[PDB]
RNA sequence: GAGUAGGCAGGCGUGGAGGUCAGUGACGAAGCCUAGACCGUAAGGUCGGGUCGAACGGCCUCUAGUGCAGAUCUUGGUGGUA
RNA sequence: AUUUUUGGUAAGCAGAACUGGCGAUGCGGGAUGAACCGAACGUAGAGUUAAGGUGCCGGAAUACACGCUCAUCAGACACCA
RNA sequence: UAUGCCGCCCGUCUUGAAACACGGACCAAGGAGUCUAACGUCUAUGCGAGUGUUUGGGUGUAAAACCCAUACGCGUAAUGAA
């Protein structure tokens, strides 16, 4: 019984939500059973994205929404953000548009609903897209959390030092200059 | 019905030394010894307790009569058992005074649920 | 809702003429292997008769069987078992003979017994033996349209078509011997003869290659 | 105290070899390198300058960058438990091209001759190759090779 | 929450999770930072380079009051007019209905140029500003009136 | 007193969870090629870059 | 499929996998003679196996 | 389907805390004793009998001075030697 | 610990190379033994074997077959005495 | 309880413990990873270009709960010794 691999190695993989969220888990509930039976590829991708964590769920922008409308033959498509819908007081020009979140802020609401679009849930959008006819899954940005740059700090890698005073007397005398000893 | 019951280690799994020292229990206490021979597993020391060991799932918290056994404490306890008599056996609580005893027994054989306690308490 | 004379009695009609298909086939196969044995036995005497010896196309089936324990084996026999799936002692599994394959078994040579695996042994191992890779999840055949759902893509419609495209060797052998699980075989009925199994077989050991003998081993293990 | 120096355990290898001392012949010169070209490394210690250490003396890299009298190579180098991307910077008598690479891109072209041939022919190209199959059934004839019946010797002294 | 910690599992194996050899003893390094040069130099070059020897000039009683300039964004500056009255502005403003955004109030010393504003006169009130974003402003149709 | 040094069990160690291949992206390291080599290909990249522009019509 | 049964006894999976299992049990193909009036035994072969 | 050091998970038990079972209880709470019984792989749980005499429990949660055989451990008591 | 191997008369000594083991490992065998052989282990039933044995202790032929050996210090199973 | 076979005394340091290595006569009770300031990771929750009521004020069925202004911390900009 030479064992090739780890034995009783679990998938790694999140199957339920560690959010104990009744509403979450009503949601979960619907998409397990669309995903099930549809055999639409889209609702396989909504199913782990309710699984996702905090970290895994980082806020898309609306300005990232009118940047993903902006792609041309993609105009008129329903947004699908599994997470956060932040405000950007950047743009100006907001279309009409669909898009269906887990939670919009005050500030995106109120730019989504002023250009005349529908804010919608994910239940929303299951019952006027079963399959994800017609949809624009979009994710916010991962690698920009301010925890990231320190992931694999070392000689010559250019990442942050973790540390809680910023100015000179910290972190830049002796190995980060040529002058004092050596760099990096 | 029910499958013919197995218990596949009937006796009580006693501490290691519990028989030896009085300091120790027989309440079973798993030997983390660095040269222990009943951690080792030798060929003559006793036997642990391990999920092997298992009761098959369909004759699990079943008694000898085949009832999953339900501590009851008064008439409203016990009449929660009413649709379910094939399937549970009301058991009276330790704490029960004998006034109590003869209302439950009077009302468990009146409905037709398994006793396995009084007695009458005589 | 009818569908109890219409559906059941249309894949039952479907069913029949799978079957006449197989029967067929079978039919084919039992001539291609009593001629092609017929063929060689007579080239033998042809040969024999001329005054001039006939040479059998060397052997292009190989059975392996895992003789040995999983403990105190180095990393290069160890690695090669890995590859050859035996991964237990008693495992069985089939090689077609390459130079990339017969080097393999001078490497493994003190874990395994090999040998040439005859019709009968190999109909005996498929038929009591016979489990396949289906969703990894290692199914159990008893059944041909188990076989013709999952190799059915490479022509192969029964098990007397997979026992037919391993005994000669095939080419989807690689399919048809990858999709097979590997032999999980008993120890011998009479056991191994031999004293001491962990000699090469031509000392009166038992490991290596035992050209003819394996078929005898092997029924024996079943 | 122990010695660990660049040069060190290399008597043998950096050695010239019998009656090839002397001069550098001029087609080392002349051959010319290209990026994605398969060298190996094996340094001439006649020449004493961008010579390569003795770990990637008989090693295999790809060229990755080209200048005046040198190349640079990408060599993978195993510590531990996980290869590194090491770029060495040699002068050009301590490489030379790959004839590995150089029969498998006429096989490239050889392949691609069989396949553009056969695609309006009557086919049957297998293109792939097999390893040493386990030779067929022929006839052994004993015509004036009637077997010589040979027996084992008996032991004598020198 | 006690109940939850390790130490609670721990009951009952000899070591509490410490091992039987590094026994868990008082400070087998010394106490904080010590040996940084010494014993866990490499721990200190790494993750830390810069720790030791000094870099630069002194400053004896730096008030952190005088260095305070706090910065605005082009991207931000139209977020620092009221909602109210915003888009009354930014759908046809055109010179002597010219908004004024006072940055000071709003509690910024510098403008600095990284968004792109809408083509709008946006009379803009900052302390300091740069070249690109006194050059955005004038583009635009404003002006950055210095206070 | 002690030992000195074995690397016994330490390929053991290294095969457990590793020896891996660097992976070979497309595109590899442009950086310690030629100085005026990459100074060029910068002007011939742009160049089509401007080419392509162009046939986008 | 809770009981792998065997095709080799029991006889129904023997004739389910294999419908040609009643042909070859029918006309007996494990039990064909068939021939001969050949006969062709050597000239130089005996020879040179005796010696 | 092994496992020291070690990690993680699922539970068992204790002193208190919020909520609930209109919970049990001088017709006997808790405690202790039991070559009686039943449940649980187990930590443990439940019941019968005795003694006893004033409180205590299930479940959903909160919290911790929360589980002992070893420390030439502490205090108190007890032995064999006798 | 087999194999390669340095120092050393040597070592159950000191120090290396590759691999396998003990450590952290129970089980069958070598009477006993950390490391040898065979095999790695949930709880049971049935069947078959490994190494090792089958006079008696002791489950199992005082089995078959060809030879050798007579010891007033017989000999008797690898590592291993 | 008898009988066949099996079974060295646990805990510990250790390459190696049944050890002619250490602690342990016996029993009850007590008895050892805690709290805190400041932080890294991961996770949950809220709100999200913001966020944080509770230093303080108002209020109160009164150390609770409820409400709240101006700041302030962190974030929304980096790099330089400057």
């Amino acid at each position: 019984i030479d064992h090739t691999s780890k034995q009783h190695k679990r998938s790694g993989h999140r199957t339920a939500p560690k959010s104990d969220n009744v509403y979450l888990k009503l949601l979960v509930k619907l998409y397990t059973f669309l995903a099930r039976r549809t055999d639409a590829p889209f609702n396989k991708v909504v199913l782990k994205a309710l699984f996702l964590s905090k970290i895994n769920r980082p806020p898309v922008s609306v300005s990232r929404i009118a940047r993903a409308l902006k792609q041309e033959g993609a105009a008129n498509k329903t947004v699908v953000v599994v997470g956060t819908v932040t405000d950007d007081a950047r743009i100006f020009e907001f279309p009409k548009t669909t898009v269906a979140a887990l939670r919009f802020t005050a500030g995106a609401r109120a730019k989504i609903v002023k250009a005349g679009g529908e804010c919608i849930t994910l239940d929303q959008l299951a019952v006027r897209a079963p399959k994800g006819q017609n949809t624009l899954i979009l994710r916010g940005p991962r690698n920009s959390r301010e925890a990231v740059r320190h992931f694999g700090m070392g000689p010559h890698k250019g990442k942050a030092p973790r540390i809680l005073s910023t100015g000179r007397k910290f972190e830049r005398a002796r190995g980060r200059r040529r002058s004092k000893g050596f760099k990096v | 019905p029910h499958p013919k019951i197995v218990k596949k280690h009937t006796k009580k799994f006693k501490r290691h030394h519990s028989d030896r020292y009085h300091r120790v229990a027989e309440n079973w206490r798993k030997q983390k010894g660095i040269d222990s021979v009943v951690r080792r597993r030798f060929r003559g020391n006793i036997s642990q307790p391990k999920i092997g060991y298992g009761s098959n799932k369909k004759t699990k918290f079943l008694s000898p009569s085949g009832h999953k056994t339900f501590l009851v404490a008064n008439v409203k306890d016990l009449e929660t058992l009413t649709m379910h008599t094939k399937t549970y056996a009301a058991e009276i609580a330790h704490n029960i005074s004998a006034k109590n005893r003869v209302v439950i027994l009077a009302r468990a054989k009146a409905l037709g649920i398994k006793v396995t306690n009084p007695k009458g308490r005589l | 809702a009818e569908q109890v004379a219409a559906e059941r009695a249309a894949r039952k009609a479907a069913n029949k003429e799978k079957r006449a298909i197989i029967l067929e086939r079978n039919a084919a196969y039992q001539k291609e292997y009593e001629t092609a044995e017929r063929n060689i036995i007579q080239a033998k005497r042809d040969a024999k008769a001329a005054g001039s010896y006939y040479v059998e196309a060397q052997h292009k089936l190989v059975f392996v069987v895992r003789i040995k324990g999983i403990n105190k084996i180095p990393p290069k026999p160890r690695k090669v078992l890995q590859l050859l799936r035996l991964t237990r002692i008693n495992s069985g599994t089939f090689v077609k003979v390459t130079k990339a394959t017969l080097e393999l078994l001078k490497l493994i040579e003190p874990y395994v017994a090999y040998g040439y695996p005859s019709y009968s042994t190999i109909r005996q191992l498929v038929y009591k033996r016979g489990f396949g890779k289906i969703n990894k999840q290692r199914v159990p055949l008893s059944d041909n349209a188990i076989i013709e759902a999952n190799l059915g893509k490479y022509g192969i419609l029964s098990i007397d078509d997979l026992i037919h495209e391993i005994i000669t060797v095939g080419p989807h052998f690689k399919q048809a011997n990858n999709f097979l699980w590997p032999f999980k075989l008993s120890n011998p009925s009479g056991g191994w003869g031999v004293p001491r199994k962990f000699k090469h077989f031509i000392q009166g050991g038992s490991f290596g290659n035992r050209e003819e003998f394996i078929n005898k081993l092997v029924k024996s293990m079943n | 105290g122990k010695s660990h120096g660049y040069r060190s355990r290399t008597r043998y290898m950096f050695q010239r070899d019998f009656r090839k001392h002397g001069a550098v012949h001029l087609s080392t010169y002349l051959k010319v390198y290209k990026v994605g070209d398969i060298v190996d490394i094996k340094a001439n210690g006649s020449i004493q300058k961008g010579m390569p250490h003795k770990f990637y003396q008989g090693k295999t890299g790809v060229v990755y960058n080209v200048t005046k009298s040198s190349v640079g190579v990408i060599i993978n180098k195993m510590v531990g438990n996980r290869y590194l991307e090491k770029r060495l910077n040699l002068r050009v008598e301590h490489i030379k091209h790959s004839k590995c690479r150089q029969e498998f891109l006429e096989r490239v072209k050889a392949n691609a001759a069989k396949r553009a041939e056969a695609k309006a022919q009557g086919v049957a190209v297998q293109l792939k190759r097999q390893p040493a199959q386990p030779r067929e059934s022929r006839i052994v004839s004993t015509e004036g090779n009637v077997p010589q019946t040979l027996a084992p010797v008996p032991y004598e002294t020198f | 929450p006690s109940r939850f910690t390790k130490t609670r599992k721990h009951r009952g194996h000899v070591s509490a999770g410490k091992g039987r050899i590094g026994k868990h003893r008082k400070h087998p390094g010394g106490r904080g930072m010590a040996g940084g040069q010494h014993h866990h130099r490499i721990n200190m070059d790494k993750y830390h380079p810069g720790y030791f020897g000094k870099v630069g000039m002194r400053y004896f009683h730096k008030q952190q009051a005088h260095f305070w300039k706090p910065v605005l964004n082009l991207d931000k500056l139209w977020t620092l007019i009221p909602e109210d009255k915003r888009d009354q502005y930014l759908k046809s403003a055109s010179k002597e209905t010219a908004p004024v955004i006072d940055t000071l109030a709003a509690g910024y010393g510098k403008i600095l140029g990284k968004g792109r504003i809408p083509n709008v006169p946006v009379i803009v009130k900052a302390r300091f500003v740069s070249k690109l974003a006194e050059e955005k402003i004038r583009a635009a149709g404003g002006v950055v009136e210095l206070i | 007193k002690s030992k000195n040094h074995t690397a016994h069990n330490q390929t053991r160690k290294a095969h457990r969870n590793g020896i891996k291949k660097p992976k070979t992206y497309k595109y590899p390291s442009l950086k310690g090629v030629d100085p005026k080599f990459r100074r060029n290909h910068k002007h011939a990249l742009h160049g089509t870059a401007k080419a392509l522009a162009a046939a986008k019509k | 499929h809770v009981l792998k049964k065997n095709p080799l006894k029991n006889k129904q999976v023997l004739l389910r996998l294999n419908p040609y299992a009643k042909v070859f049990a029918a006309e007996k193909l494990g039990s064909k003679k068939a021939e001969k009036t050949g006969t062709k035994p050597a000239a130089v072969f005996t020879e040179t196996l005796k010696h």
